[PDB]
């Protein structure tokens, strides 16, 4: 069965650098969008970051600029770099997987999602 | 050499034809037919390779020299003035260029320019399929200038105007050339008068193919069904049966005629063929339903009838459609 | 010698990238069409193709001449060093100017200034046709021609001669349609980037029936007539009686298969696929009927044959009138 | 009108066009916007699409400033090649059309105060990777990307003209779709990193629907009726074994044609889609009511039908006449719930 | 490399292209030599096979002498549009391509005496007319002429390289055949006629046997177990009406369609070919033996069979047993020992 | 303006005709490809298309500038100014530089001198393919990167990166293919002209079984399995084992039409012939046997129940024997 589970997260000093990781197992992601979502507590899931097939990198604007997007076709995972950590970057991070349909910045679109990786900033 | 070629453009002025305002530039035509190309008779069309050659005086060409005859390439086509010769009818039509420019350009010394280029044409023949696959055309192939008119362009097919070659390494598979016939008549359009040059290409069609696809099977079928007519009528599984799978592939028989056939709206001979052994293998089934419905309930004797009937039915329509079909 | 002097003239700072009356008041541009045929009506492609003589006519100042009592037909190349009019077809997908055995191309010259600039043109146009009555349907496909950058401020189009501007329409023949008329249309698009002329082309298409009575409605008709055979047989040909419906029903798909093969994939029902439907539903209705014989006289007989002499006149009797009212909706 | 020749002429005096306007000073920043004049077919075996668009650029030129009696020059389309024009391509595109009957369908308009606006009518065919496990029943998310080739995002960068979700128009009586529906579309724009270095990449996506009234009429309707078919058999006498077995064999020769014939028209894919299952199920029905009579066959003791003692109505046809048309009536409302 | 340039630039000047080398002094003399790098496929509708070539031309032209640091000058084939060279086209070929990707696959050079080494890669179309009377059994020579289009033999004459037949070579592993094999090549020389004058032409004739196992595994086996599947009836009692019925018509339906197909892989030709005259003489054979059966079925008196009087056995059956397939076997001993 | 004088110093007396350091050391061509898409990978046309961005870097002494900083990228235009390598493939049948909205080409200079050329190429490069294990074959397409005038005195080609030379591989998804490998080969090659450089991108392709399954395997396996039931029906019943019999018969090349209407004649056989011709025995033998039964019976009758009882067993122990030692040959 399809399954995407996160990696990396934890605690992080403000400013340091984390790397979250996502593997994917039970279908083969390479012709699908592998995206990142947030959910701040009492808020709803907010688009991160995205990767297509042709690795063109889509990105909200809260995030742009900061974090990055790459995408391992080889190993059917997709990874997102967090740089310049703030605390109001704290939340549950989702990986993602989906065609696109109707837009690939809204959550509907995707298919497949991850449990969640947790990922706080303590100042 | 040199010279002569530096002198004979200096000066001169390939937008404008040779002798105008003075008299219309007279060119002599000669086609050298390499090849006729296969006939497609859903676009209404045919291929031909030929040889175009086309002859006119320029004046401004002419040169004193102790040589009488200029022999060059393709690279002097384009700096001197050129007829805009176009086929008329013709749906696509491309030069040759492997490995250099196909063309040949020679100036006599009394000015006189001899032009040939080699040319492939699909063009257009609308062809009139009644009587299909017995059908002759005649297709054409029709060229004149495109912005002369009359006035500063003529035509004139030469002594020996348009030539042929062995007529067998031809991809003309369902017809074989009979003949052909060059025409020149005007023309008038909306922007003047133009000399039309018609070379008419006569086509009879072989019938040999379409016999073997469509005559023959469609035959067989139809003795297939009278073989009912011996089998003893109380097996009527074997009688219905044998029947209605003999319609069903005449239907298929049917649509694999016309295949090849642009999708007309009259009756060809081939149809009227295919729709008479239709009836045949129809009326076959009903003379079984019919004795076998008045046996189970002179007629009882209907198979004996039928027997001598139908083959002597379907071989009096073979000799009406034969006979008006290829002698009337 | 002096023809060519004055030729010599008029291209000397002659600025081609700039349209006559360039500060002024708009062009006029007149065209007429002269068609040489029309061929390959595809449903499958939802186009047609067209070759035409294309001529525009309009007036440039800076190519008036005087001395010479000629209209000057120039060779095609000087096409390319005069301003030409940017007209396109906006509903064209592929075309081409002929250029056998030179580029099918004229430029004349009038001595007053009037260019008139013909082009042989082959043009494959879309052409969505609504096949929700084929094959007994009227098609209507446009020529749309327009200006690219020129708007109305610019340019203006107009058909050359009013309605004999276009010639050679009663000579073309279409196997599968004929032509009932045409239309000339002059108006004006508005895009974001201006408002443009545009001149409109339009033929109605009325499609032959005589190929489809021949190639699916005659052998529907008789299939679905053979289908009533079997109400004439004993009862107890179950072989006989089976093997008959059975091989209508299959008859109907091979006759459906070969036409569908031949369209496009649209999603609604045709005409025809009315028809065949229901000559479907009569062939699965006689095959019905003798499993009910069957069922009656052997699932119950522990009247048989009243059943067939209902349907030898019920099913003639509708069939006919499916017919009747088929074709009185339709033709 | 040589006023405007000479304006001309000083624009392209010591022009260079081989420079790209502000090089090695800003960023080229190019404004684009797209109006789709027709949405053309979509081909699901090559997986592509097509569509005619005026594609419109505009950017600032400080070379090409001017003053004169208008304050803009609608040029001849000639007049591009002359000076620097973006070098936009389509990422995913396959084999395109920049059309020129009758002349290059390009307009050129320079502002007096540099700025171009650059429009071009074209015909793309574009790579829309298909994901058809849902077919006939998916939905498609076609996407349409462009971008500079050579120049990178500290060259050159494209932004859409107006709004996003109003730089792309899409005409109102353009649809040339046959089976699909454009229900709409999603204006983006992202950033490619390659070899070369990073670019921007602005993005369209036509969400497109595919109709099943084809697929229902062609596969579906007649793939029931075969069924439907094949359980007529149960309502004859068990004595009509050449009329039993015609029914089992024809029907599953029928089912037979259809599944090979299925999917002529798409991809071969190694997966297998919703039509696949429905065919697949109409054929276990099919297969089963010929298994059915066998077993009904081998149970009929005489070889006469009822006109000494004669043989019973089966009850394996009895229930069959009821399993078979339920169980079926069961399959079709769970498929059609699962994927509708 | 100044020097180069300078070399380059005197042997240009004044230089005519116009002009054949040793015009009014001699016949320009060209020695040709073809590589095939691959001898494409043989399509039979349209009569024509495909070829990938190297086409190499040499000559002399006294007026490209230099004299440098370098023996050959191996220049860009730009420079090849700037001098003479031969105009040699290919009179049976019909939609050649030079290829131009990633440049013109050219090559010029140019040696210190005037030698001129002039090759460029094509794909060639030749006119190859088949006679296929003996099909599928048959064998062809497909020819390849060339010569000058616009130089008559007293002006241009062509020559190959080395003896000719080493002067065409064909690449070890370029075969792209699949219905054929390629046997060898015939090399030579000979002068046309024409209206204009005498020509040169250079005649390859490539020989080609077609591969028969296509045709024997979707044809002829076919056909051959329809002939053996129509004679099984004669094993039937005679009582079997329907079962007998159905072997004759399915068969004969089969070989309906086994004619009609078989000609679709050839051009629509008017005579029959080897593989006709097979399907028709199975026709024969299968539609005899539904004839054979109607005459037994006449015979028959009794409409019951073996479990009162029965029928006998038919002496037809009997003897049809032992003279179908025996004639069938002679028949494809016949077949088969004149075509092969 | 200060570029725009050193982009002409650069091309002022610069001479196209010479390749960089054309009377001495061969000029070294570092080449990368980033695969954009695999399709059409056709074993009837035996050849396969692919889109790439073909980059080409080369060191030309004539072009290296100073002042200024930057890597200047320039119009694509000036490639024509310039000497670019005369790189062809030598196995591209049909090849085009895509041309929309301009030509898909880029050049790059910098200081030193070196040169970035990139071109957008669709290309469809023959594959020939052998089938005898079809549909379970593994395929091995190459693309074949040659010199066409210059030989390795002149000229030297190497993939820039080593293996990371060509990207994309893992992105690419083929519906009917998987991409097992590919590989990079540096090699020369002589002709009569001399020995050139040649570089070569080789991919290995599996077929994917999945649409063959449900496409002619599985019917080929019900229709034979269907075949047995006439083995459970009575020896007297003629007319429903001949029906059942010769319908399976007529079935199998039902399948056999459609699946050869797809593929090239081959004069070999597949696999998957293999397979067909061995379910048509099965199909044939059932019905053989009939006739054997029926013969015993009614021919020699003036035991029956054993060969159809015997048959019951035998036909599919040998059946699934038969797929025992096909499915071990091939998968
Ligand atoms: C929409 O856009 C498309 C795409 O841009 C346009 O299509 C372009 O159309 C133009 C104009 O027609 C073409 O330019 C001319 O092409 C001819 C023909 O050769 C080309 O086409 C062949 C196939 O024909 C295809 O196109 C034609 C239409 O052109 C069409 O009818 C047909 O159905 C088919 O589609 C190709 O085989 C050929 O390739 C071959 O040759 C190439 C080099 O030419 C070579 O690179 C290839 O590898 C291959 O071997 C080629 O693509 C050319 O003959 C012509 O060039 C001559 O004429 C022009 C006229 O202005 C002149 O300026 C040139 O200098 C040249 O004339 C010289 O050579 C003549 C022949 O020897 C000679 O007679 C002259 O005297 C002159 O000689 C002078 O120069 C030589 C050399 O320096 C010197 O030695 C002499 O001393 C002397 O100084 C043009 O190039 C385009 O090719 C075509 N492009 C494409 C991709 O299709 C379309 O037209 C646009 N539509 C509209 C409505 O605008
Ligand atoms: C799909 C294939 C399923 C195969 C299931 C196979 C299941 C299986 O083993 O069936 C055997 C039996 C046959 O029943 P069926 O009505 O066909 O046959 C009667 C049965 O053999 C009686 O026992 C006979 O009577 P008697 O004792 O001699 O006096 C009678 O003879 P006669 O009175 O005419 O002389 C026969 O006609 O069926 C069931 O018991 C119901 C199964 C319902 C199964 C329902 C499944 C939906
Ligand atoms: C396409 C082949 C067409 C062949 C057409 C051949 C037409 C032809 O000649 O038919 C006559 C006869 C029919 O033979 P067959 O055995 O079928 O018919 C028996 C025959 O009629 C006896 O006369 C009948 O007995 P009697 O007299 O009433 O006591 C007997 O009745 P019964 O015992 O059941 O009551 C019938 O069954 O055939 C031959 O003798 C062998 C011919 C071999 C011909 C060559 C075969 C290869
Ligand atoms: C009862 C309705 O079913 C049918 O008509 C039906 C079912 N299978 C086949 N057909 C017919 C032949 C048909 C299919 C498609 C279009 C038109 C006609
Ligand atoms: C004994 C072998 O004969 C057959 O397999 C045979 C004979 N007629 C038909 N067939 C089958 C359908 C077949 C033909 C060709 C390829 C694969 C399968
Ligand atoms: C036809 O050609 C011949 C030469 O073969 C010529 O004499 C005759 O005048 C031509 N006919 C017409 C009508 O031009
Ligand atoms: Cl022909
Ligand atoms: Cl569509
Ligand atoms: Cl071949």
């Amino acid at each position: 069965q399809v399954q995407l589970q996160e990696s990396g997260g934890g605690l992080v000093q403000k400013y340091g650098s984390l790397r979250v990781s996502c593997a994917a197992s039970g279908r083969t992601f390479t012709t699908y969008i592998m995206a990142w979502f947030r959910q701040a507590p009492g808020k709803e899931r907010e688009f991160l970051a995205a990767m297509d097939q042709g690795r063109i990198q889509y990105y909200g604007d809260s995030v742009r600029g900061r974090f990055t997007i790459s995408r391992d076709y080889a190993k059917n995972s997709v990874d997102l770099q967090l740089d310049g950590l703030r605390p109001e970057d704290t939340a549950v991070y989702y990986c993602a997987a989906g065609a696109g349909f109707w837009g690939l910045r809204t959550a509907s679109s995707y298919h497949y999602w991850g449990q969640g990786t947790q990922v706080t900033v303590s100042s | 050499v040199t010279v002569i070629l530096n002198n004979l453009l200096e000066g001169y002025d390939n937008k404008l034809r040779p002798d105008i305002g003075v008299k219309p530039t007279l060119i002599h035509t000669d086609m050298y037919v390499n090849s006729i190309g296969p006939v497609n008779a859903i676009n209404m069309e045919y291929t031909i390779d030929i040889f175009f050659a086309q002859t006119w005086y320029d004046r401004r060409l002419k040169f004193n020299s102790t040589i009488k005859v200029l022999r060059l390439n393709s690279n002097m086509v384009g700096k001197i003035w050129i007829p805009d010769t176009f086929f008329r009818n013709s749906k696509k039509a491309d030069a040759h260029w492997i490995t250099t420019p196909n063309r040949m350009l020679r100036i006599w010394n009394d000015g006189r320019v001899l032009y040939t280029l080699r040319l492939t044409i699909d063009a257009e023949c609308q062809l009139q399929l009644h009587n299909f696959p017995m059908d002759e055309h005649s297709c054409p192939l029709e060229f004149s200038s495109y912005g002369y008119p009359r006035e500063e362009i003529v035509y004139q097919w030469k002594r020996s105007s348009v030539e042929v070659g062995d007529t067998r390494s031809w991809r003309l598979y369902q017809f074989s050339f009979v003949g052909l016939r060059n025409t020149t008549e005007v023309v008038k359009t909306t922007s003047g008068d133009y000399v039309v040059m018609s070379v008419y290409f006569d086509l009879s069609r072989r019938m040999g193919y379409f016999t073997i696809q469509t005559y023959i099977p469609c035959t067989l079928i139809v003795v297939l069904s009278w073989v009912s007519f011996w089998i003893n009528k109380d097996a009527v599984p074997a009688r219905t049966s044998l029947g209605i799978t003999t319609v069903l592939t005449m239907t298929t028989l049917s649509t694999i005629a016309r295949k090849s056939l642009p999708k007309v709206s009259y009756v060809t001979a081939m149809d009227l063929f295919v729709s008479v052994c239709f009836i045949f293998v129809f009326s076959a089934l009903v003379e079984y339903g019919t004795l076998h419905y008045f046996v189970s309930n002179r007629i009882a004797k209907m198979d004996s009838y039928a027997r001598i009937f139908f083959p002597t039915a379907f071989c009096l329509f073979n000799l009406v459609y034969w006979v008006s079909y290829l002698y009337l | 010698s002096f023809v060519k002097e004055t030729v010599d003239k008029l291209l000397k700072g002659y600025d081609i990238r700039l349209r006559p009356d360039f500060g002024g008041p708009p062009v006029c541009v007149g065209m007429n069409i002269d068609i040489a045929s029309i061929d390959m009506v595809s449903e499958v492609n939802m186009d047609y193709t067209l070759t035409m003589y294309f001529q525009q006519y309009w007036r440039d100042k800076r190519l008036a001449y005087s001395g010479i009592p000629l209209n000057l037909t120039l060779d095609n190349r000087v096409a390319d060093q005069l301003w030409v009019p940017d007209t396109y077809f906006l509903n064209d997908k592929k075309s081409f100017v002929h250029g056998v055995t030179v580029k099918n191309r004229m430029i004349r010259l009038h001595p007053d200034g009037t260019v008139l600039y013909g082009l042989r043109i082959t043009t494959t146009a879309a052409c969505m046709m609504d096949l929700r009555r084929y094959p007994l349907d009227e098609q209507n496909c446009t020529l749309e021609i327009e200006s690219y950058g020129y708007t109305t401020d610019d340019i203006e189009f107009y058909w050359r001669g009013g309605d004999k501007a276009v010639t050679g329409v009663e000579r073309i023949e279409l196997p599968q349609f004929s032509i009932v008329e045409h239309r000339l249309v002059s108006r004006n698009v508005v895009f974001a980037t201006g408002a443009y002329p545009r001149l409109s082309l339009s033929f109605r298409l009325k499609r032959n029936i005589g190929y489809f009575i021949l190639q699916t409605y005659m052998p529907s008709i008789l299939i679905t007539i053979l289908s009533w055979v079997s109400f004439w047989i004993n009862y107890d040909a179950s072989a006989a009686r089976v093997a008959l419906g059975i091989t209508t029903v299959l008859t109907m798909t091979t006759i459906n298969t070969h036409l569908r093969e031949t369209l496009p994939k649209i999603p609604y029902v045709k005409a025809i696929d009315m028809y065949l439907m229901g000559c479907f539903v009569f062939v699965f209705l006689a095959l019905l009927e003798y499993a009910f014989v069957n069922y009656i006289f052997f699932g119950r007989g522990p009247d048989v044959n009243a059943i067939d002499r209902w349907s030898r006149i019920v099913f003639p009797f509708t069939f006919s009138l499916f017919n009747l009212v088929y074709w009185l909706y339709y033709v | 009108t040589t006023v405007f020749t000479r304006i001309l002429d000083r624009l392209l005096d010591g022009y260079d066009n081989r420079l790209r306007p502000g090089l090695g000073e800003r960023v080229t920043e190019v404004k684009t916007d797209i109006f789709v004049t027709s949405f053309g077919p979509v081909s699901d075996h090559d997986m592509e699409y097509t569509i005619d668009v005026f594609f419109r650029q505009s950017w600032k030129d400080e070379r090409l400033k001017f003053k004169g009696p208008m304050t803009v020059l609608r040029l001849n389309n000639l007049m591009a090649s002359k000076i620097w024009t973006p070098d936009t391509f389509f990422h995913n595109g396959k084999k395109s059309v920049a059309h020129n009957m009758t002349m290059p369908n390009k307009l050129l308009r320079i502002t007096e105060d540099g700025t171009l606006l650059y429009t071009m009518r074209l015909t793309v065919r574009a790579e829309c990777p298909m994901h058809l496990e849902d077919f006939p029943m998916d939905a498609h998310a076609c996407p349409l990307k462009f971008g500079s080739y050579a120049y990178t995002r500290a060259e050159v960068v494209y932004e859409w003209t107006r709004e996003p979700a109003r730089s792309v128009v899409v005409a109102e009586d353009g649809s040339r779709l046959n089976q699909y529906d454009l229900l709409g579309q999603t204006v983006d724009s992202g950033i490619v990193q390659s070899s070369t270095g990073e670019y921007v990449v602005m993005t369209t996506h036509f969400h497109l629907k595919r109709k099943i009234g084809y697929f229902v009429i062609q596969t579906y309707l007649p793939c029931i009726m075969t069924v439907i078919l094949s359980q007529v058999s149960f309502w004859l006498n068990r004595e009509s074994v050449p009329a039993r077995t015609v029914f089992g064999v024809t029907t599953v020769l029928t089912m037979t044609t259809l599944s090979i014939s299925a999917r002529n028209s798409l991809p071969k894919v190694a997966y297998a889609t919703a039509m696949d299952w429905f065919i697949a199920v109409c054929y276990a029905f099919v297969f089963s009511a010929l298994i059915e009579f066998a077993t009904v066959n081998y149970f009929t003791k005489r070889g006469y039908a009822w006109d000494k003692t004669f043989n019973s109505v089966s009850k394996i046809d009895r229930l069959s006449r009821i399993a078979f048309p339920l169980l079926f009536g069961i399959f079709n409302l769970v498929y059609w719930a699962t994927y509708l």
